[PDB]
């Protein structure tokens, strides 16, 4: 037979860029934001999609803010700063959190309400009045 | 509601890395049974108890790289918190530290400090205190902070720096020379003026941070406020900003 093409869905008839299961033609096989192909260079998989290497970390490039390794899969997104989700945690415990515990903002780190409860009056009155 | 045999001694079979002893009215480490036999963990949460001291046998847990005290009443760190090579977390807010042990700075990973909430200034902090250039991440806010030392330029790879609610009646200008820094909370001091080299950092994209409220700025900073963060590094960059600020120091 003839494969078929993964971006303008017609039939392939030059050369046949295998990638990422997918046939592809010459010039179709490109990059996510910028349009241009590969034409031979090398690909960047994530979750479908394919980028060069000069893209490939302006998205999928946050860094851990608990372990300094840069994110490998969900990255979960905060207080202006960057978490895995297994690195994620409350800053005064220790025990894991999610976007779905109720936490509070204590100097951009997330603290979790129980912990908040145990800070000292004088310090919670005082931060009610500031951001 | 494990008791404190069970969380000992089920970390050692199980092979546990992560203990968590956290809000469980211990008063001392050694009373903790065979704590300190656990020489593989890396992580030891001790929050929310009511630890006095920190005892030398914190040494032999070799492969901490979590270690948090917060919400303690230590009134005093030993020598041998500084030989823990693995360690890059160390939390010892809200404790009652109004000193650091000799030689602190020996940690040779450390790569987030939180002092937030002691009795910490300037005298408290030990001579090799900034050999930790490892660190990133450094919170010492409330505290009684009336200087900071000009070596805050050798944490080069520091990217959080928190001094909220100090004592604080200027900055050291060598916070120009930490290039990589993203948050700098300045909050609650007697801050009367930048200095202008601090105009080098550029902290008004988005996923940076300057807070800088309730401090007695001089008119002419305060109005820069007003109009927003990049107003305030445009203005200290400025040149009628620098007559101002030589003219305002031998004042
Ligand atoms: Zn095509
Ligand atoms: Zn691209
Ligand atoms: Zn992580
Ligand atoms: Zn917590």
């Amino acid at each position: 037979g003839v494969p078929i093409c993964g971006a303008c869905r017609r039939p392939i008839e030059g050369r046949v860029v295998n990638a990422m299961g997918k046939q592809w033609h010459v010039e179709h096989f490109v990059c996510a934001k910028c349009e241009k192909p590969f034409l031979g260079h090398r690909h960047y998989e994530r979750k479908g999609l394919a980028y060069c290497e000069t893209h490939y970390n302006q998205l999928f490039g946050d860094v851990c803010f608990h372990c300094n390794r840069v994110i490998e899969g969900d990255v979960v997104s905060a207080l202006n700063k960057a978490w895995c989700v297994n690195c994620f945690a409350c800053s005064t415990c220790n025990t894991k959190l999610t976007l779905k515990n109720k936490f509070v903002e204590f100097d951009m780190k997330p603290v979790c309400k129980k912990c908040y409860e145990k800070f000292p009056l004088e310090l919670k009155k005082r931060l009610k009045k500031l951001a | 509601s494990k008791s404190l045999k069970k969380l000992v001694e089920e970390s050692r079979e199980k092979n546990q890395p992560e203990v968590d002893m956290s809000d469980r009215g211990i008063s001392n480490m050694l009373d903790v049974n065979g704590l300190f036999t656990l020489s593989h963990i890396t992580q030891l949460v001790l929050s929310h108890n009511k630890l006095t001291m920190v005892p030398p046998n914190i040494a032999e847990l070799k492969n901490l790289e979590v270690l948090n005290f917060f919400n303690n009443q230590i009134e005093e760190l030993p020598t041998q918190i500084s030989s823990l090579q693995k360690l890059k977390h160390l939390n010892l807010g809200m404790n009652r530290l109004n000193t650091l042990p000799r030689g602190f700075g020996s940690l040779p990973a450390l790569e987030v400090l939180d002092l937030t909430y002691n009795n910490l200034s300037e005298n408290s902090l030990p001579g090799n205190f900034f050999y930790l250039t490892t660190l990133r991440a450094l919170y010492l806010s409330d505290n009684d902070f009336e200087i900071l030392p000009p070596d805050i330029g050798k944490l080069t790879k520091l990217q959080i720096l928190s001094l909220r609610d100090n004592d604080l009646i200027s900055l050291p200008k060598e916070i120009g020379e930490l290039t990589q820094l993203k948050e700098l909370h300045i909050q609650g001091n007697r801050l009367t003026v930048l200095p202008p080299e601090l105009g080098n950092l550029d902290l008004t994209g988005q996923k940076q941070v300057f807070k800088a409220e309730n401090n007695p700025w001089v008119t002419p900073i305060a109005d820069q406020f007003q109009l927003g963060v990049s107003h305030v590094f445009e203005y200290i960059r400025s040149e009628t900003y620098k007559y101002l600020y030589g003219r305002h120091m031998q004042a």
